[PDB]
């Protein structure tokens, strides 16, 4: 009939929440463009050069 | 209007969106797969 007062200890051993490896934002083609705020409806326009036929 | 008043629309916001260059996609969670959206089938427009 011993009690001992002991107390909960709480420990940290490398078990985390498995989450994803991030691999998208390296492969896409990121800011071309940047003046955004500066151009009339937050619109950059684009030019694509003409074709002629012959 | 008042500063503590709920915030108006933007006219930027409301040009933006007539401009109609905001990227619409499909919801990548709907089956079957969605029709392309009419703003993704848009020809570059011939002026500017």
């Amino acid at each position: 009939a011993h009690i001992f007062v002991k107390p909960e200890l709480v420990a940290e051993i490398g078990v985390k929440q498995l989450q994803r490896e991030i691999v998208l934002p390296g492969l896409v083609w990121t800011n071309p463009l940047t003046d955004f705020g500066g151009s009339k409806n937050d619109t950059i326009t684009v030019r694509v050069p003409a074709i002629t036929t012959a | 209007g008042l500063i503590s008043d709920p915030v108006e629309v933007d006219p930027i916001q409301v040009g933006r969106d007539e401009a109609g260059w905001v990227q619409e996609l499909r919801d990548r969670e709907a089956w079957p797969k969605q029709e392309v959206p009419e703003q993704a089938k848009k020809p570059a427009k011939v002026g500017n």
